[PDB]
């Protein structure tokens, strides 16, 4: 999930934008 | 980059997604 | 209450929804 | 939408929680 990818790990803009609608 | 957690993660999604909005789903 | 806009609205949803998360969809 | 109900108008917790998943 986003918490796993961006909080526990580090995420870039590409991954963050996957969660935009 | 940084780790992005909690309210900071929400705020990043808010800024990046703009008028599209976003879904924030822990779990 | 208050008007809740933009990052304040996002942050309110973050706090209220907790582990459920939320969808923020302008338009 | 949520912006209409909570930003332009004023919304309570009940309405805000409608947008939780």
């Amino acid at each position: 999930g986003i918490v796993e990818q961006c909080c526990t790990s580090i995420c870039s803009l590409e991954q963050l934008e996957n969660y935009c609608n | 980059n940084q780790h992005l957690c909690g309210s900071h993660l929400v705020e990043a999604l808010y800024l990046v997604c703009g008028e599209r909005g976003f879904h924030y789903t822990p779990k």
